[PDB]
RNA sequence: GAUGGGGAAGCUCCGUUUCAAAGGCCUGAUUUUAUGCAGGCCACCAUCGAAAGGGAAUCCGGUUAAGAUUCCGGAACCUGGAUAUGGAUUCUUCACGGUAACGUAACUGAAUGUGGAGACGUCGGCGCGAGCCCUGGGAGGAGUUAUCUUUUCUUCUUAAC
RNA sequence: GCUUGUGACGGCCCGUGAAAAUCCACAGGAAGGAAUAGUUUUCAUGCCAGGUCGUACUGAUAACCGCAGCAGGUCUCCAAG
RNA sequence: UCUAAGGGUCGGGUACGAUCAACUUAGAACUGGUACGGACAAGGGGAAUCUGACUGUCUAAUUAAAACAUAGCAUUGCGAUGGUCAGAAAGUGAUGUUGACGCAAU
């Protein structure tokens, strides 16, 4: 039941919080999530041809 | 729950005393000791792990057919093929050039 | 009084070398037929680090003129020598970095490493990370050659004494501040048990001719005599001058 | 010249027959659905005649001089074109595309080639071609 | 330590000089997704390893069992 | 976003040992960690590994060199002094 | 830490391949006969020193008042020794196939040489495994039921080879 | 996710992080080998044998060391919500 | 008690659809005797003088310090028939698998 309200976003206020934001969820983790996604959207648009390879190669380094 | 004990008398975490956990048909967990891992044999020329060759701890190679200990071509399971290609070409050339050295100085000994 | 520290180092108990990780002792080829009538070829098969040693060794293998087999020698690698490099060793050998030639057969000014005091002693002078010797002289009658060592000291030895062309690798190692006790610690950890160092002046008099007193002081001249006796020689043994070497150095 | 031609000798440089010397007997200079690359059909020597000596007598010389041959389709990119060259006329027709595929035909092909290589060797023709390349 | 399928290769095990005992097992088992069927394994003890041959179809298994050597000492079920 | 004004790699030592020593170390670390050109195959792919030992990433050649840099001032001015003197004895 | 040795009045001290005439192997030679001599190597030069280093090979189930990777049950694997049958191989004698990386059920190989394995620091993030953790359906068993909860708890396992 | 294993990488060094037994491979080609029948046990299957000593239990606020069933000391593995 | 943002998986001729599974983060209402890291867990801060640079080290069982060490600095000895040191001696020994970018001594 608790876990339900948890995943219902409850009991997660500033006052139910004892580890630093970093420690709760690594900034780095967020990044790797984020980046790997951009990285591989790029890949499929390339694989499709929705995007060309040159524009892809810019966006990659741009991402 | 359900922890596990070492199955042998040695009680420490030495390389030769790794443990793996396992569910028996009894429905319980049990330690099981785990031999150190084999390493791939290496080319004596360059040094890469050489392919084709089965990878065993060294005495396990005594009970395995000779085909797990070689690839076909000369210097079978001993050098790395690209490493043998190198040999052959060099062999040929050096042996060729050797001739170019003889006949040239044989000309020197007549033209001096 | 107590036997002092420098007297104890002698019986080599906790004081002997740390040996264990060592590559082997660095030596020139034995002075055989080949090396003194002609030259013989090897390949540096590997240049390699020797624990507690400044400069890299060079594993260099040769054919055995008398038995079908290989014999591997261990060289101190001169700078610029590389794996695969062919290495020539002998009287009638040519003058390139890495080769090993009898000090006789090299023109004055030549620069060589690992040079033999006597011929065939397989290399004694100039082996440390950076050092070398330079031929300054050549006297055919009683065939000697004169070199200047790294110390500055000039010495005359026989022309047949061998040396290797070039300077030893890993130079400039001593330019870098150790920075901390640890780097030093780890340094001596692969040499010998000489670190760290208590000052005699912080010991009690049992311990040292510098020990004791109500303030820390040497209390008598610290320049000890040559003829001093064991347990006496601590401080500046045989010193003939002392103090900040004002002035240029170099050996005129 | 388009030098990978009619009787050019070469050293196989990859595969089971690596280091062995051959004779190019027919070049497909380009093409083959089957073999989509520049490649040659070669007769070669697999088990060289082992050195012979004055001590060697009678039927031992007989043995020592036996050759085991082979025949290969092989990529140009796997030969070392040699300066040397050896005649191929006695087994022009033996070694062919048709020869390869159907083992039964390969086997016969070798039989000929073997006789050819073994006559050749006595009367010391082409001696290089029977001197195993050491490496 | 061994599974087998070539139904002839098997028939030679049963007539291998060293092969003294056999044993036949029968399992209730379900097919495809709907109904079930009667599985039968043919176990043969060699000196070094125990070969077993799963004949799924009951039909095949019936005459297979008559085939079994009249001197072979089979453990039924 | 330039991360520091001047300590550079030497930033690991924080305040310790004092500016001077740190500078001196900073120079030779920039020396010793940096990637060099291979004389043999020409890719900048030679990194150090233990003082004096310089090895090429691809192509695997390994040259004995200086403790913190590859070619040491002297070694090369020796190399030239050997160039010179050798050439006296074919001439 | 013995040994030829070298010190020491001596108990003993030094040295460990050291300034030494330092040993044993493969097979032929035997067909008086069992092992003399016939080749050729091989010159390594004691030995002790690890129940955490290296290292040939076993697992599950059951069992005892008290033993169990040790018994019993079943299924394995290693080392030595013997060896026959089947297969493979050969009239092109010592295999074939793939362009190649390489394949394989095999597929002769003394001296000698060489290569590998044994065999190797530490910390960091990332990737995958396993056991554990969490959880849906279902098939059982248990608990709570004034009231409430298609509920709470629990079994649903798979060894070496 | 947790523990642990493991990989491909990356940082570090004036530190670059044992040895030997043992196993296999290759280079070599001494030799020895068939057609009226040879070669082959590094393929499969088959036969026999595997000695000696240790093995119980405690491993600690009572089985060890501290005069003792001493609040001390004494090296480790497994680890649920 | 709501709101918004952050993902996976598939077919597309040579713009989107369809579902599957995750606690993070920000904001917005309501609400209570103004309470809420509610127990547990968890830094007192500042301005100076003396003093040792730092981290490390020691008087087990009255001294942990400003003492020892240290990196840095400087001096000394030494080319091996050698420096320093060991041993009653010696075909003895440490440094030394060493060589002045070294070893030894302050
Ligand atoms: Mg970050
Ligand atoms: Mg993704
Ligand atoms: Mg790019
Ligand atoms: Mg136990
Ligand atoms: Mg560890
Ligand atoms: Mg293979
Ligand atoms: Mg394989
Ligand atoms: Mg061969
Ligand atoms: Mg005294
Ligand atoms: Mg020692
Ligand atoms: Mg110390
Ligand atoms: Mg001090
Ligand atoms: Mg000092
Ligand atoms: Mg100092
Ligand atoms: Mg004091
Ligand atoms: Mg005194
Ligand atoms: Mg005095
Ligand atoms: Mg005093
Ligand atoms: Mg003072
Ligand atoms: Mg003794
Ligand atoms: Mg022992
Ligand atoms: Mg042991
Ligand atoms: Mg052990
Ligand atoms: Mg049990
Ligand atoms: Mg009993
Ligand atoms: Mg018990
Ligand atoms: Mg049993
Ligand atoms: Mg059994
Ligand atoms: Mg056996
Ligand atoms: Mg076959
Ligand atoms: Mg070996
Ligand atoms: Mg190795
Ligand atoms: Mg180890
Ligand atoms: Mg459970
Ligand atoms: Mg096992
Ligand atoms: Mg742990
Ligand atoms: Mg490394
Ligand atoms: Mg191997
Ligand atoms: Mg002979
Ligand atoms: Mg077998
Ligand atoms: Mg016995
Ligand atoms: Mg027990
Ligand atoms: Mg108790
Ligand atoms: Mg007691
Ligand atoms: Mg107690
Ligand atoms: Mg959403
Ligand atoms: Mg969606
Ligand atoms: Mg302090
Ligand atoms: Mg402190
Ligand atoms: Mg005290
Ligand atoms: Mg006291
Ligand atoms: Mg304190
Ligand atoms: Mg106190
Ligand atoms: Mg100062
Ligand atoms: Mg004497
Ligand atoms: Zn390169």
């Amino acid at each position: 039941a608790h876990a339900q309200s948890k995943r219902e976003g409850r009991h997660s206020g500033y006052g139910k919080r004892k580890g630093t934001r970093e420690a709760r969820l690594p900034s780095q983790v967020v990044w790797i999530r984020r980046l790997r996604v951009l990285r591989r959207l790029l890949a499929k648009y390339r694989d499709a041809g929705k995007i060309d390879k040159h524009l892809y190669h810019v966006l990659y380094k741009e991402s | 729950a359900q922890r596990v004990t070492f199955r042998r008398r040695n009680p420490y975490n030495t390389r030769s005393n790794k443990i793996k956990v396992v569910k028996t048909p009894g429905g319980i967990l049990r330690a099981q000791h785990v031999k150190k891992l084999a390493t791939r044999p290496k080319c004596g020329d360059c040094g890469s792990a050489l392919q084709g060759i089965s990878t065993l701890r060294p005495r396990q190679y005594a009970t395995v057919s000779k085909t797990h200990k070689t690839v076909s071509r000369a210097y079978g399971g001993s050098r790395c093929a690209n490493c043998v290609k190198e040999r052959i070409i060099r062999a040929f050339l050096i042996e060729e050039q050797k001739i170019v050295k003889k006949v040239v100085k044989e000309q020197t000994e007549a033209a001096k | 009084g107590r036997v002092i520290r420098n007297q104890r180092k002698g019986a080599g108990s906790i004081f002997t070398s740390h040996t264990r990780l060592r590559q082997g002792a660095a030596k020139l080829r034995t002075l055989d037929y080949a090396e003194r009538h002609g030259y013989i070829r090897g390949i540096v098969k590997q240049i390699v680090h020797d624990s507690g040693r400044g400069a890299p060794l060079a594993k260099v293998v040769f054919r055995d003129p008398y038995k079908y087999r290989l014999r591997e020698e261990i060289f101190i690698a001169n700078e610029g020598v590389h794996t695969g490099q062919f290495i020539y060793a002998g009287k009638k050998a040519s003058l390139n970095v890495g080769n090993v030639l009898p000090l006789g057969s090299v023109p004055e000014g030549t620069i060589v490493s690992n040079v033999e005091e006597k011929p065939g002693d397989r290399g004694a002078l100039a082996r440390a990370s950076g050092n070398y010797v330079i031929i300054i002289g050549h006297n055919p009658d009683e065939n000697k050659t004169r070199v200047r060592l790294p110390s500055g000291a000039k010495k005359v030895i026989s022309s047949d004494a061998r040396g290797v062309i070039g300077v030893i690798a890993g130079g400039g190692r001593v330019d870098k501040p150790l920075l901390k006790a640890g780097r030093a610690f780890h340094k001596y950890r692969l040499k010998r048990n000489s670190w760290p160092k208590t000052r005699g002046v912080a010991m009690n008099p049992v311990d040292h001719p510098h020990g004791g007193g109500n303030h820390q002081h040497i209390g008598k001249a610290s320049t000890i005599s040559r003829g001093a006796v064991s347990g006496q020689k601590a401080g500046l043994i045989a010193a003939r001058r002392t103090g900040l070497l004002r002035g240029s150095q170099k050996t005129q | 010249a388009k030098f990978l031609k009619a009787g050019k000798v070469a050293v196989v440089v990859r595969g089971r027959y690596a280091g062995k010397k051959v004779v190019i007997v027919k070049p497909h200079d380009e093409g083959s659905k089957s073999h989509p690359f520049g490649h040659a059909l070669v007769a070669g020597i697999e088990r060289y005649p082992l050195k012979v000596t004055k001590k060697h007598g009678a039927k031992k010389v007989a043995k020592r001089t036996k050759i085991k041959p082979f025949i290969k389709v092989v990529n140009y990119n796997h030969l070392l074109p040699t300066r040397y060259t050896l005649d191929v006329e006695a087994f022009k027709s033996v070694v062919s595309t048709e020869t390869f595929e159907q083992p039964s035909q390969r086997e016969e092909a070798k039989k000929v080639v073997k006789k050819a290589f073994e006559e050749r060797h006595q009367a010391g023709k082409n001696q290089w071609f029977f001197s195993k390349l050491r490496f | 330590a061994r599974e087998i399928t070539d139904i002839k290769q098997f028939l030679e095990l049963t007539r291998r000089a060293d092969v003294k005992t056999a044993t036949v097992k029968i399992n209730k088992k379900l097919n495809k997704a709907g109904k079930p069927f009667r599985q039968t394994k043919f176990k043969v003890r060699g000196s070094s390893s125990l070969y077993t041959l799963v004949i799924n179809d009951a039909g095949k298994a019936k005459k297979l069992i008559q085939s079994l050597p009249p001197t072979l000492k089979v453990n039924r079920l | 976003a330039k991360r520091t004004k001047k300590v550079g790699i030497t930033g690991k030592y924080g305040v310790r040992y004092g500016s001077s020593l740190r500078r001196q170390v900073k120079k030779l670390e920039i020396q010793q960690h940096a990637r060099y050109d291979c004389s043999f195959c020409g890719k900048k792919t030679v990194k150090r590994g233990a003082a004096g030992i310089w090895t090429c990433s691809c192509c695997k050649k390994t040259v004995a060199g200086g403790a913190y840099t590859v070619s040491t001032a002297a070694a090369a001015t020796v190399r030239s002094t050997i160039r010179r003197l050798r050439e006296m004895v074919e001439a």
